[PDB]
């Protein structure tokens, strides 16, 4: 299938969702960063920090807009790049979970010869599976297979595509 | 059925009667008091024994104290534990 | 010593009688537990009269490698870990029950009672003799009931 | 209104959670019990006192016993079988309503085999 | 004769429902509590300088107070114990609404929702509810899967040939390089952006291995207990160490038992800045220390602010975040094992000072791996492993002042009482469950060994007695109390005088500003008035020895309320179940009272209560308050049940008894508290029947008291069982009492109380009560 560059409004949603510790529904699109993390002021400073070293440019107050219409406001500079703290964020991922034998080379390839989906689309599958981290060492291959599998339909559902 | 069940480690002492009398009189007391015995109780004469031989110095001066500061003028069974106390301090002093 | 003292069986009234005699009394348990101590643990401080000590050891009396180290285990010196003790009287009740067993369903469970209710209980004896003659005591004889 | 709200002690302004289960059984009584035919105005309300009762005692006792109102026939005389209970169950005079049995009042008051109860137990989304 | 002679014939059956009591203290009619007090006592203390107990609570291996003293008192729960354990246990949850069509109220079990029945209960779960409470094996579940069979540790090796390369990202391929120098090779694989690191002979490397622990056994927090259960969110639970959640819970708590369902409403009484919390702990949050000492040093995903939920004082500040929202005290102390004995003193001295008129006091210390390893190696727990040889199962391995005692069970929890102002504590109608007698910590002497039990403490009772010829008047209440009415007639002709002297002043002012003049003047000289009163009340009912050696700080706090040296029923020992401990505070005690003189033959009887509970190290002396105040109302005393042999050494100390079955007595009048913590912390406080109190207040405002407190125990009844079915015990305030505005204006008037907003409904403060002339 053809490739197609993943959307900020994807990027900065994963970004909250995995930050706040939470389920990338859990979070309302529109509502302020001030809004879902209100009392503990210095997690939204962390939201700050990472979209900082995530897209650079951040406009003047991001704490009293929406999620929503600050996804399009940084999608305007941004064009497929996964950027340094995502790529740090993803790195982490495969290292701790996904077992000896499976390694980011190996489940991008195994992204392209399951599903047929190229970088734009390896890179957005990786993100939905960063955003539900399985928080226990992955027991088998087949196991992390299913692991791909599953957060491969869940891209497949968000984006609207078929496999 | 001939499995080692016997060790010496799992050895259980009980020797510190010289405690154990006193509770077993303080125990006399208070259930004379809130007449859970009566005067009408065997338990009360069982318990008498348990406590002679059980007699000391330290006993009978835990007896004299606690007999001897009871207020027969709060109630019957005051009385009665007054009584029996005074008695049962005649007798473990007979028997030390 | 007494053996088959377990709540509820003429041993224990017997041990009620003991201790507030003023005795030392070694009670052997084949059921050992903390219901079981706590139990022995109520008549001592109840019953248990003045000089009066009670040992409460587990015991299978079916084996010949426990009957022999119990009186191993009261006789030799409180130096060794033994109690320093020397028996007056031993009252071996340990048995166990067996019902509706005519001739031909004589067992396992039959051949194990003989064992402790008979053999083991001479061993018992055979072992306290053995003490006694070794530690040269010859004025100080152990009643068996 | 002819529906009157349901937790009035003497004419001051309650909730269920903070009326006793005598003023509950009182108050039942004198919306339920009419005087002048020495009646039970609707037999589905003499069973909700009953069952009512049955609660106070299941509630208040310590052990199982036998209910001190065997038959509902006994609350004809309400007067004298709510002195009876409470005689046996004082406590049940100065207790408010466990949250537990104000539920299970406000589930009775929804019984549909019963006629629908002449008060307004609670201000809810069943209100209306 | 059909079946319709036999249906009339069967009689309908009435089965008991749980009815979970707060268990308020019992008022007597005043005729009968003036009895037992000395009719002079009667306006004799200042009732200010009084501190009284007024509602306690604690997380401990068996859940709350009501339950831990049900298994302490009957070694068994009630219908209502069962309900209640259930309840913590997680194993019922209450459930109104339809249920398989018919609608159903009351308890289901929370796996299966089947319906429960309360009689079926103790049937059901009184099994699994004693199989994971109190003193058991370490479960690793509630432990962050920590198995101390099975110990995990990492040994360093120097690798003698070089590894197959593994992939990594560049920034992992970089901190390998930098780490390990020449001794590893990073090489870019150029189509992927991804390197492939090898460790090369010479270069270090860590390895897992396991050891074998021998403490397996602990006083665990019973298995599904679940703060979520009382009505904390899962934001807080996620920030916060465990430890927080314990204090947190706690607190609401006693709260409830003190009757104040709503924080607040103690701001309609006091300043924000009179509403202390004076509790402390011996570690705090040791899961948040192992989160950045250890966690963070194998780089595991940890929390960014770790380190702020680590702090001794990190627990006070959460509950004066999330509860009380106030400006008073907040001095935590750190006292190892007697930390809750502290905590008290400062309490108590920080109402004494007037800084403050409630704190909450009281300790709290988690269980955590790291500990239970330092602890087995300093040799202070008991080894599980040497306990199985003995035959011991774990319950019974806790049993203080006995002969084959060897070390201490560990435990984990909290315990938080709130103290008052006697007089304040009649103001609002609150419960009290005790009198704050004395409060006094101690250290020993010059010594090499930290750990080391030590008779400072002793100095509680010291007072000289070279010169006892003859009786000191000074004790002579009646004495004193004449003392005191020859003052308060100094202090009429003293009013009398100054209100010549202001009326005199008054009429050279000008007719228009007269009001305001006499009005602020008459405020100033009732002020003194009362303030001279107090201070005469203070020198002869409360200090009348702060200043006399001839009488014992011990002696002097029951002299206070006519009490003789005899009255102290009841001293509730450490009683760690260590083989120094335990003799040296008999030994303490013994000689504090062969001191002061108590009579021959009439021991203190010694509570151990640490053989059920084990010991919490922190909260260790909260709990014994617990179990005190809990005596004192019930005359109860509970036996210690493992003290199955008394050690022999401890028949030499004469004023000491060691019970080993509960003792129902006519009455307790006082309870000792002594702690010895690590680093010579030692501890003690008496607390003394609170119906002594109502000796020295007037029959009218007691029978206006007891009112209150009948209201105030009526309406938390109400809140602790509505709370207890939904979960909302805890609710923690959204707001503080005022505005982001007013927080000046509340904080600079001394007058500022919280007033009932209509439009909320909840208290506030109100622009109109703040520097209000009224």
């Amino acid at each position: 299938i053809a490739d197609e560059p993943v959307k900020a409004s994807l990027l900065l949603h994963v970004l909250v969702a995995h930050k706040l510790k939470k389920s990338l529904d859990s979070i309302p699109m529109s509502k302020t960063i001030k809004d879902l993390v209100g009392g503990k002021s210095t997690v939204q400073n962390e939201i700050l920090g990472d979209l900082g070293k995530e897209f650079g440019t951040t406009p003047e107050k991001p704490e009293e807009t929406p999620l929503e219409e600050l996804a399009e406001t940084f999608q305007d500079t941004f064009s497929g790049a996964l950027g340094k703290q995502s790529s740090s964020l993803l790195s982490r991922l495969i290292s701790s979970k996904m077992p000896g034998g499976f390694t980011i080379t190996v489940a991008r390839k195994y992204l392209q010869t399951r599903w047929g989906l190229p970088s734009g689309r390896q890179d957005g599958v990786l993100l939905v599976a960063l955003s539900n981290e399985p928080a226990a060492r992955l027991g088998s291959e087949a196991d992390a297979k299913a692991f791909l599998d599953s957060m491969a339909q869940k891209y497949a559902s968000i984006v609207g595509v078929d496999l | 059925g001939v499995a080692t069940s016997f060790s010496r480690k799992k050895a259980r002492t009980f020797d510190s009667s010289w405690n154990w009398a006193k509770q077993s009189l303080l125990s006399l007391y208070f259930e004379i008091i809130h007449g859970v015995l009566k005067n009408v109780d065997r338990e009360v004469v069982s318990e008498a024994i348990n406590i002679m031989n059980r007699s000391n110095d330290a006993l009978i001066k835990f007896m004299e104290y606690h007999i001897s500061n009871t207020d027969e003028t709060k109630g019957e069974n005051y009385q009665l534990v007054k009584t029996l106390g005074e008695q049962l301090i005649e007798n473990c002093k007979q028997v030390l | 010593l007494i053996t088959g003292a377990g709540k509820g069986s003429i041993g224990a009234e017997v041990l009620q009688g003991l201790l507030q005699g003023g005795a030392k009394v070694v009670v052997t348990t084949s059921r050992f537990s903390k219901q079981v101590t706590d139990y022995y643990q109520s008549i001592y401080a109840k019953y248990g009269a003045k000089g009066s000590t009670l040992i409460v050891v587990p015991f299978n009396q079916g084996s010949k490698q426990d009957v022999e180290a119990l009186i191993e285990f009261i006789y030799d010196t409180e130096k060794n870990g033994g109690l320093g003790w020397d028996l007056d009287a031993i009252i071996p009740f340990a048995a166990i029950p067996e019902q509706g067993i005519e001739l031909e369903h004589i067992d396992s469970k039959s051949e194990f009672a003989h064992r402790i209710m008979l053999t083991n209980i001479l061993r018992m004896m055979g072992c306290v003799k053995k003490q006694k003659s070794a530690r040269g005591i010859e004025t100080r004889p152990a009643q068996v009931i | 209104f002819q529906k009157p709200w349901f937790a009035t002690v003497n004419g001051q302004a309650r909730d269920l959670a903070t009326m006793t289960y005598e003023e509950v059984a009182k108050r039942l009584v004198e919306l339920m019990f009419i005087r002048s035919t020495n009646s039970w105005f609707d037999v589905t309300w003499r069973t909700f006192t009953g069952d009512f009762l049955r609660r106070v005692e299941e509630r208040f006792t310590k052990s199982k016993t036998l209910s001190l109102i065997q038959s509902y026939s006994l609350l004809d005389k309400p007067d004298e079988a709510i002195e009876k209970v409470f005689n046996a169950y004082p406590a049940a005079r100065e207790q408010f309503l466990n949250a537990q049995d104000i539920d299970h009042f406000l589930s009775m008051c929804q019984n549909p085999m019963q006629k629908p109860v002449p008060f307004v137990p609670v201000l809810d989304r069943r209100f209306e | 004769n059909g079946n319709s002679a036999d249906a009339a014939y069967a009689q309908v059956e009435i089965q008991p429902r749980a009815n979970i009591q707060l268990d308020f203290p019992e008022l007597k009619p005043y005729k009968q509590v003036k009895q037992i007090a000395p009719a002079e006592l009667e306006g004799l203390l200042d009732l200010e300088r009084v501190i009284v107990v007024t509602g306690f609570a604690e997380v401990g291996p068996w859940g709350s107070a009501r339950t831990r003293w049900e298994m302490e008192a009957f070694g068994e729960f009630s219908l209502e114990g069962c309900v209640e354990m259930a309840w913590i246990m997680g194993f019922i949850s209450y459930h109104n609404g339809n249920l398989k069509g018919r609608p159903y109220t009351g308890w289901v079990d929370s796996k299966t929702k089947e319906p429960v029945d309360d009689k079926d209960v103790k049937a059901k779960y009184e099994t699994s509810i004693l199989e994971h409470s109190g003193i058991r094996l370490i479960e690793p579940e509630l432990f962050n899967g920590y198995n101390p069979e099975k110990k995990e540790m990492i040994q360093e090796v120097i690798v003698e040939e070089d590894l197959e390369p593994f992939e990594a990202s560049k920034e992992t391929a970089e901190q390998f390089k930098h780490q390990h120098g020449d001794k590893v090779d990073i090489f870019e694989i150029p189509e992927t952006g991804e390197y492939s690191v090898k460790l090369l002979k010479g270069a270090t490397l860590y390895i897992p291995k396991a050891l074998r622990f021998d403490r397996l056994v602990a006083g665990q927090i019973p298995t599904g207990w679940n703060a979520k259960t009382y009505g904390i969110s899962d934001d807080i639970i996620s920030q916060v160490d465990p430890i927080t959640l314990f204090v947190l819970v706690s607190v609401v708590e006693a709260f409830i038992a003190s009757g104040i369902t709503d924080p607040y409403e103690m701001y309609k009484y006091v300043h924000v800045s009179e509403v202390g919390n004076c509790s402390g702990s011996g570690m705090g949050g040791v899961s948040a220390l192992r989160g950045m000492f250890k966690d963070r040093f194998k780089d595991e995903p940890v929390q960014n602010d770790i380190l702020q939920e680590s702090f001794i004082n990190t627990m006070s500040a959460w509950v004066n975040m999330l509860l009380i929202s106030s400006s008073g005290p907040i001095k935590t102390p750190v006292g190892a094992c007697a930390t809750s004995v502290e905590s008290v003193d400062i309490g108590v001295e920080t109402i004494l000072s007037g800084k403050a008129r409630i704190c909450i006091v009281g300790g709290y210390d988690d269980f955590q791996e790291e500990g239970s390893f330092e602890f087995g190696n300093m040799k202070a727990t008991s080894n599980t492993l040497e306990e199985f040889e003995h035959g011991r199962t774990p319950a019974e391995m806790s049993r203080p002042a006995t002969t084959t005692r060897n070390g201490f069970m560990e435990a984990q929890g909290a315990g938080i009482q709130i103290i008052m102002q006697a007089d304040l504590a009649l103001k609002m109608g609150v419960p009290i469950y005790g009198i704050v007698a004395m409060a006094a910590t101690a250290t020993d002497k010059i010594g090499r060994s930290v750990p080391a039990p030590g008779k400072g403490i002793l100095t509680t009772a010291r007072e000289h007695h070279s010169s006892v010829k003859y009786a000191s008047p000074n004790l002579n209440m009646k004495y004193r109390k004449r003392q005191l009415v020859t003052r308060e007639a100094q202090i009429k002709d003293w009013v009398e005088n100054e209100l010549e002297a202001l009326k005199l002043e008054a009429e050279e002012i000008p007719s228009e500003d007269q009001n305001e003049f006499l009005l602020e003047r008459t405020r100033e000289i009732h002020n003194e008035a009362e303030s001279q009163l107090r201070a005469a009340q203070q020198q002869w009912g409360n200090d009348f020895y702060k200043r006399d050696p001839r009488i014992a700080p011990l002696r002097g706090a029951l002299a206070t309320y006519g009490l003789t040296i005899d009255d102290l029923g009841v001293a509730s020992f450490h009683g760690t179940s260590t083989k120094a401990n335990d003799k040296n505070e008999s030994a303490t005690i013994n000689e504090m009272m062969k001191h002061l003189g108590r009579s021959e033959g009439n021991p203190v009887i010694g509570v151990f209560q640490k053989f059920l509970t084990g010991h919490p190290k922190g909260a260790a002396g909260a709990w014994m308050m617990n179990g005190a105040l809990q005596i004192l109302n019930s005359g109860i005393i509970p036996g210690n049940r493992n003290a199955d042999n008394v050690d022999k050494i401890l028949e030499q100390f004469e004023y000491v008894l060691y019970p080993s079955k509960t003792l129902k007595t006519d009455g307790v009048r006082a309870v000792s508290i002594t702690s010895f913590g690590f680093g010579q912390k030692g501890g003690q406080a008496i607390v003394v029947h609170p119906d002594y109190l109502y000796g020295a207040i007037t029959e009218d405002r007691y029978n206006e008291y007891v009112a209150k407190v009948s209201a105030r125990e009526k309406s938390a009844y109400k809140f602790f069982h509505n709370g207890m079915i939904y979960n909302k015990l805890f609710v923690s305030k959204e707001h503080a009492p005022y505005t982001d505005e007013l927080e000046e204006d509340v904080y600079l008037d001394p007058l500022a109380r919280v007033s009932k907003d209509k439009k909320s409904g909840s208290l506030t403060f109100n622009s109109k009560n703040i520097q209000s002339k009224d």
